[PDB]
């Protein structure tokens, strides 16, 4: 079985968007 | 040939200027470079 807790995302599931080298 | 006024045509990507080494920190994935007004600044070598 399972279960459909909800929690909270926080800050979480961010990625790199492109393949673009990028600095300060 | 690094240190001299040539066009580069890397992986399709046109254009001119000078290249040589330099200490970039590219992830596995990284490819291209830029900055905050969106220029393409470095490249990594296909073959190297
Ligand atoms: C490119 O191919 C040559 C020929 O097989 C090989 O010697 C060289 O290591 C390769 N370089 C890269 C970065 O794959």
């Amino acid at each position: 079985t399972t279960t459909q807790s909800y929690t909270n995302s926080f800050t979480r599931g961010v990625y790199y968007p492109d393949k673009v080298f990028r600095s300060s | 040939v690094k240190n001299k006024c040539v066009n580069f045509n890397f992986n399709g990507l046109t254009g001119t200027g000078v290249l040589t080494k330099s200490n970039k920190k590219f992830l596995p994935f990284q490819q291209f470079g830029r900055d905050i007004v969106d220029t393409t600044d470095a490249v990594r070598d296909p073959q190297t």
